């Protein structure tokens, strides 16, 4: 559209003023002086502008939390981003984004051009080097599937960069044991460890108590949540650096996929109000909340069969963050799949 | 973005010990737990 709002954000805005109580969080969570944005109309003409371009290398976080971080870290905000109604709507904005980000025009940001001292595409050799820090010496476009001498590293879109393929897994990401050796778990995704929990339970309410995993919150009172009291989970963030399709952990078959309605922005209520750091060491307050937001945040279960019967049903969870929080699963329910099989990818939206 | 992998207390397989440290690399396909 070439004047005014987009219609989501617009029918979002009008959602908003809609509700006297949904209305009140929304001049709340902007309280004491503030830069841009600083109410809610500001807000929605800045997701205006962000849902017209795809995101650039440089920044902690994608734009959408950039800009929404210190309205996360308010009482009146927490509140409003616990609201399912108005969840719905972030849904639409950012499906609405990932069809742009899904589109030839969203690859001019690949590209090797510094925008800022701040910023640059993703195609700059800053931006190259930090997505194969953990790739022992090889470059993106050896790890990665692409064409170094295509414009745009030959991708289609935003979305292509975000999801590419390695080239040779086989070097670069093997299934360490091979695929035959049933006694192992793969790690499903590239990332960081976040956290490792023993003798897990799950909790009548997700205030105090450590901010700790709750299984009939995270698993969504699946029936198949009672095998999995008193048992474990790790846990892992994928950075901007990382690659983000999901691989199989185990040999097995597809049980039961369950897409969850969530948040996208909310952070744990023990961080409300804690300083978000201005250096890229200190993590921020959203980014000490994983944990707390993998119990109600937009999430994928994928329950799964192990050929061995001594690993058996185990689940993976996929745990949106912010606009990053669409799940995308490219199995089936009853697939069989082998350890390093595709099992999908997150991409940008709802 | 976030993952988490889920195992039931009958599940024999463990987690590898090196991860429980929050910051630890986690190559895609690597060994994040194994049967003893």
């Amino acid at each position: 559209n070439e004047f005014g709002l987009m219609q989501p954000i617009q029918e979002f805005k009008a959602f908003i003023e809609s509700d006297p109580v949904v209305h009140q969080e929304f001049i709340d969570m902007f309280e004491g002086i503030q830069d841009s944005p600083r109410n809610y109309q500001e807000l929605c003409n800045m997701f205006n502008d962000i849902f017209r371009k795809a995101p650039v290398y440089g920044d902690l976080g994608p734009p959408v939390y950039m800009i929404m971080a210190k309205l996360m870290n308010t009482r009146a905000g927490f509140s409003a981003f616990t609201r399912q109604r108005l969840n719905l709507h972030f849904k639409k904005l950012f499906d609405t984004w990932g069809l742009f980000l899904s589109s030839k025009d969203s690859r001019n940001v690949l590209v090797a051009d510094q925008f800022d001292d701040r910023h640059c595409g993703w195609l700059n050799e800053r931006a190259l080097s930090a997505m194969v820090k953990h790739y022992n010496g090889r470059a993106f476009d050896e790890v990665f599937l692409c064409d170094k001498n295509a414009p745009y590293y030959g991708f289609n879109s935003y979305d292509d960069f975000f999801n590419r393929r390695f080239r040779n897994r086989d070097i670069d990401r093997p299934v360490v044991g091979g695929v035959n050796n049933t006694t192992l778990i793969s790690a499903a995704c590239e990332s960081l460890s976040y956290n490792v929990s023993y003798d897990v339970q799950s909790l009548d309410t997700l205030v105090f108590k450590g901010e700790t995993y709750s299984l009939k919150h995270l698993l969504n009172n699946d029936p198949f949540t009672p095998q999995f009291e008193h048992g474990s989970i790790l846990q892992g963030f994928l950075n901007v650096t990382a690659y983000h399709r999901w691989h199989a952990p185990v040999n097995g078959t597809i049980v039961k996929i369950i897409n969850v309605p969530g948040t996208y922005f909310a952070q744990a209520p023990s961080t409300i109000g804690d300083p978000i750091p201005d250096n890229d060491y200190d993590p921020p307050p959203y980014l000490k909340s994983l944990v707390y937001f993998s119990n109600i945040a937009a999430r994928q279960i994928m329950f799964i069969e192990a050929d061995n019967k001594e690993i058996g049903l185990i689940f993976l969870v996929f745990i949106g963050m912010t606009e990053i929080s669409t799940c995308e699963a490219t199995v089936s329910e009853g697939q069989h799949v082998n350890r390093g099989d595709d099992l999908g990818m997150f991409h940008f939206g709802g | 973005x976030s993952f988490a992998l889920g195992l039931r207390k009958d599940c024999r397989a463990e987690i590898v010990e090196k991860f429980t440290e929050p910051g630890t690399v986690i190559r895609i396909n690597e060994v994040v737990a194994a049967l003893k």
